[PDB]
């Protein structure tokens, strides 16, 4: 996207009936910080929810 | 194993098997305990026939 919410009005969406492939999220190492609590970093494509 | 990498899934797995281990131990004593008395009986039983 282009534009992003503040830090005090962080923006809330809801994801669900769809298929999540989070292939692209490591794929392109742009970010700077992306680190996973309770669920694996690279597990992420072998989990349901 | 899934949500957690090697690192903390260390620890976690020690804490699970302490407690398990802890159970087992105390239901070993237990049934120690329950097998001495019930060779008790046996014995009294053995004795009267």
């Amino acid at each position: 996207a282009t534009r992003f919410a503040s830090v005090y009005a962080w923006n809330r969406k809801r994801i669900s009936n769809c298929v999540a492939d989070y292939s692209v999220l490591y794929n392109s190492a742009s970010f700077s910080t992306f680190k996973c609590y309770g669920v694996s970093p690279t597990k992420l494509n072998d989990l349901c929810f | 194993l899934s949500r957690l990498d090697p690192p903390e899934a260390e620890v976690q797995i020690d804490r699970l098997i302490t407690g398990r281990l802890q159970s087992l131990q105390t239901y070993v004593t237990q049934q120690l305990i329950r097998a001495a008395e019930i060779r008790a009986s046996a014995n009294l039983a053995a004795t009267k026939m």
